[PDB]
């Protein structure tokens, strides 16, 4: 049973956070400097899911707990790559049928990943900036011919640019 | 098979003043096509499905699109809609709904049911109301974007085909919904609001910020061209519904030099309806200018003035028609600027 | 006191003041002495009728002895400068300052009340100090009721000259004679 | 092949105070007619469908310019329902065993649907009839069939569809798009009590939009562009309801007594007050039975105990129940 | 302090003043001296009915020992431009405006309680200045009280020549009285 929480993290801040008192003798201190949101999950026990809402009862039935790490902009390059399902891979034999190659450059997945993170949407609002570049090229690709390879830049993400098209 | 640039061709046929938006639909379709025909049995497998998301104002031809796409392509189409859909069970209708009205344009046929393409209006309507104290659990909010998750990404749900003639059959057919397509759009309101404060300038109510001078002089279609998943956060919808949908369109707006484009270009245009209607008599029909003038300003001031445009009409050629075959010797038929007011007659030739 | 009334939407019930609820069906009200105060919060409702509709017509209904003449005139120049016609109202009694804001409305909107009474008089002053700052604030003054007089000749028609001699004193106009002086359109005596 | 100005004069027999009714009808029929004899070839293809949806006020009459239209006309007839809610080939049927097992002139003959409002959007058979309007085949056992089978396709394209019924509640929501704001101030105008709320001249101004807030499909509403407005009643009508058709209520009861060999009179200044009873209690004319038959209960009552009275007058007093109805000995 | 009551709807419970409940009602108070923010607060009530409902007659209950003419006048003209009959009442006293504005209700819709009590005097005022400005102000008055006793008779039915003579000095008039005045209809002894 996995879904994702939202807002387990302020439960979770409260609780980790040892508390102090606002007056003069009680002690305060100085915690909780930078978010860790994924350092802070793996702090997690039953008592603050209970709070959230989850029955005691109903966690129990659940001992063990999976804590995942949020992927950074470094996480994104190496998803596009690796990975044999990869969406870099799809397009790829995508045009590999239309006897067309495809290829990726190093300094354009670096600006998706920059751009995949102002959308706050995780790897699947990764299609939309795909999609949004090649618009214009999936437009006239099929008519056109004696087309042989298409690089992408980083240019043709921010939109100054057109998509290197080579004819063979 | 069906190529680009020969689709939107045909488009343009159907709909006028919208160029952006075909060249969203019409790379998404072919691929559908492709990715359905194409095996892909291939080193990379599972080919994502890259669902659209319509933005528009009302009335600006979202339904036409679908619609004029569905009759001229071979796949079954349907037109459902997010209001009536309630979750966990509610009064108002359940999910699994959509999928068993899609089956009658299928006649029953699994493999045509994922071939097919499936709408939903007024998708804005269901944007997360968020008042903290009244419930908690908005059903007719938030919580119906949790339910259609699910559905869109691909999962298989039991579906009894034909409703079953009694009791006997009491089967149920496995849909998958994976490499189905889904096209969710509704205009929504107050979006051009969010986005002039983040993007534009320092507008509003005072005296230096621009006025709304521009309520129907000029088109707000251009802000939303600008639109992002940020902006729609505000609105309401879940990042993660709004990944489901990375595509997005923008359809302007409708111009009344367009309405009169609308009557004379399309093919399905009301003026070559009732043209031929009359052409078979030994008639002919003849729209002026001026008469097209006052039909934009008679429609435009009534709400969806888009679908307003048969009212006015058929009143105008109401009385005319009734008295065309009393008439006789009568080869051509004027019409006027003030007939459509009402104050005037058509003019008759002999 | 201000009473609460209900308002039925289409989403649901909203409780409204009174004042506020006119608010939305773009009415003013002016109440009492003209100051920097009121005068600032009616620019402010003006302001925000322009945004939600810069075409539909606003009604402003005066009942009050007058007051400032500068927070007045700021009243004056946001009538004109926005597009909507501000149409005016005078109930009970419009002063000086009243009627100026009264007769500046749009052309063809403008009422008056059958028993409302309108006065109109020069402009009040005055200093204390050494002569030479007693003339600076003699001239200031001075332009002011020439300015004043301009205006109401251009929105009531009549003759700089009949103005300044009408204004030397105080003089009261009923409602039937503020329409053969130009100062309305008409009279809203029943409802048709 | 008919007229609209000769149609008109052949219903306005059976058709009162129902003028503009008419236009539409024989505008729609007419080109009906001719869009399945003409070679459909020209330039203007894809000619919209021409389908009519009645506005049904309660017992307006509607059924009776069905049965008008049907029994001028030659081609077949049939009364469908929406009662069956799933099994619409069924209707289908019926006109062919009225037609014969003749598909031709099948094809020539239009059906009228009442009821319709009982399937709107209140809970999806909407969306079977959705095929059937925009041209399919439905098996059919012809004749049904003498034991333990095959089925005759008709298509369905070409033939017209007449689909009605009474809708409630649909004056409500026309009045909150046609109000367009309140007004609170001097020179805002207010409305009366009813000014504009009638029921006439409030559907004129009806359009697609607002039945789509009712519950309707629009792709059910897209196959039915053309919408007739229908008046409820008036008071000349009523008049002559009761007096120009031979099946009258006064008619009938006069009948019921001339075997008993008495007569009876209802004289004009009677019929007017009756009138304005009628349209009080919002019923038409099926509502007209309670008004008759009140009065009559206490003379029918005491009628067969009492003697020598040859002829029976009624009074407008008799009416407002007041003076008791005079006995003509 | 105002007390808080509690209204049953079919949509739920609401909680509503003392004032605002029965203003949902058709029912206005009219206490204290008529001053202008007063008077200004009770005609946007009259106008807020008229839109929900132009058919049901208005009740408006006066309590008042008077106050300015002009801030009354306003609500005098109101009361007969717009459709509905205002019902009039006078609880406790009704001085020189509150009299006129209690006839000037529906005739027919006027009352007066067993042990209401109303008071009639002509105009008050006064001016300092020069003799050319006394004169002026004096006309205006006296204008105001020949428009004053024109309408009183209007509505109660006299003559002029009466209310003249009536009007001269304070004058009591009990509730018996009223009625053989024509200032009011009946009184509301019992319920019936
Ligand atoms: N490009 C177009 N060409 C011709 N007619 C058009 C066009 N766009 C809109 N219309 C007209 O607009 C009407 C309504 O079209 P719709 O697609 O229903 O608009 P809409 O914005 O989808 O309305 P909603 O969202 O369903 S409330 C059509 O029946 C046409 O008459
Ligand atoms: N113009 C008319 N002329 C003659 N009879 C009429 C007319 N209008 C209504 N009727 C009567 O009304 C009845 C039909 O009622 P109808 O409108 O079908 O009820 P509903 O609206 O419930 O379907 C018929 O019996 C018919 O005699």
């Amino acid at each position: 049973c996995g879904g994702a929480f939202a807002g387990l993290d302020k439960v979770i801040s409260h609780r980790v956070e040892t508390g102090s008192g606002i007056g003069f003798g009680a002690t305060v201190k100085a915690k909780s400097d930078k978010a860790s949101e994924g350092e802070l999950l793996a702090q997690v026990e039953p008592e603050d899911l209970i709070k959230f809402g989850l029955i005691p009862e109903f966690i129990g039935r659940l001992p063990v707990v999976a804590t995942l790490n949020e992927l950074s902009e470094e996480a994104l390059i190496q998803i596009l790559k690796e990975p044999k399902n990869a969406l870099t891979k799809q397009y790829q034999a995508l045009f590999n049928l239309e006897g067309v190659d495809l290829e990726f450059r190093d300094e354009a997945l670096d600006a998706i990943a920059k751009k995949a993170m102002a959308r706050k949407t995780g790897a699947r609002g990764l299609r939309s900036i795909v999609e949004a570049a090649l618009l214009d090229t999936m437009y006239d690709l099929p008519s056109m011919e004696d087309v042989e390879k298409v690089v992408i830049d980083e240019s043709v993400i921010d939109g100054q640019s057109e998509p290197l098209l080579i004819y063979g | 098979l069906p190529t680009p640039h020969e689709i939107r061709n045909h488009l343009d046929d159907y709909v006028i003043g919208q160029e952006q938006a075909k060249k969203v639909l019409a790379v998404a379709v072919y691929n559908h096509y492709k990715r359905l025909r194409n095996g892909d049995t291939s080193n990379g497998v599972e080919l994502g499905k890259s669902n659209i998301l319509l933005i528009g104002p009302t009335g600006s031809g979202k339904t036409l699109l679908a619609e004029t796409l569905a009759r001229l392509l071979d796949v079954p189409f349907t037109m459902a809609d997010a209001t009536t859909l309630t979750e966990a069970g509610y009064v108002g209708e359940d999910v699994e709904n959509i999928i068993q009205k899609l089956l009658q344009k299928s006649d029953y046929d699994v493999q045509k049911a994922q071939r097919g393409i499936v709408y939903i209006d007024q998708i804005d309507k269901i944007s997360r109301k968020s008042d903290n104290p009244s419930i908690t659990r908005d059903v007719s909010g938030e919580g119906v974007q949790q339910a259609l998750l699910k559905l869109i990404e691909g999962t298989v749900a039991a579906v009894p085909p034909q409703g079953g003639r009694k009791h006997p059959q009491q089967e149920f057919l496995q849909v998958d919904t994976s490499k189905i397509l889904f096209i969710c759009g509704g205009a929504f309101a107050g979006l051009d609001k969010v986005i002039s404060h983040r993007v534009e300038t320092g507008s509003g109510i005072g005296f230096g910020a621009t006025v709304k001078a521009k309520s129907d002089k000029a088109s707000e279609g251009e802000l939303l061209a600008q639109v992002e998943p940020e902006d729609l956060i505000k609105f309401g919808l879940i990042p993660e519904f709004i990944g489901r949908l990375p595509v997005v369109a923008t359809l302007n707006e409708l111009s009344e030099e367009a309405l009169i484009q609308i009557l004379k270009e399309p093919k399905n245009a009301l003026t070559k309806q009732y043209q031929a209607l009359f052409n078979l008599e030994g008639v002919d029909l003849e729209f002026r200018d001026e008469a097209l003038d006052a039909i934009a300003k008679k429609a435009m001031a009534r709400k969806t003035g888009a679908r307003g445009l048969r009212s006015i009409v058929e009143a105008a050629l109401l009385d005319t028609m009734y008295d065309l075959p009393s008439m006789e010797d009568v080869e051509k038929v004027v019409i006027d600027e003030s007939v459509i007011d009402g104050q005037s007659e058509p003019l008759l030739i002999y | 006191l201000v009473p609460m009334v209900i308002e039925q939407t289409s989403r649901g019930e909203r409780s409204f003041d009174i004042y506020s609820r006119l608010l939305k069906e773009r009415v003013i009200f002016l109440t009492g002495q003209v100051e920097d105060h009121m005068a600032n919060l009616i620019v402010a409702q003006m302001l925000f009728l322009e945004a939600e509709n810069p075409e539909k017509d606003i009604y402003l209904y005066i009942n009050s002895p007058g007051g400032v003449i500068t927070a007045g005139m700021s009243i004056y120049d946001t009538m004109q400068f926005i597009k909507p016609d501000v149409s005016t109202i005078c109930m009970g009694q419009a002063a000086s300052m009243g009627a100026f804001l009264l007769t500046a409305g749009a052309k063809g909107k403008r009422f008056c009340l059958p028993n409302s009474r309108v006065m109109i008089h020069q402009p009040l002053g005055g200093y204390q100090g050494q002569a030479t700052d007693i003339e600076i604030h003699a001239r200031e003054i001075l332009k002011v009721k020439g300015r004043m007089n301009e205006l109401m000749a251009l929105h009531t028609g009549q003759s700089l000259e009949q103005i300044e001699r009408d204004t030397e004193r105080d003089r009261f106009l009923s409602a039937p004679e503020a329409v053969e002086y130009g100062l309305v359109d008409s009279i809203l005596t029943h409802r048709n």
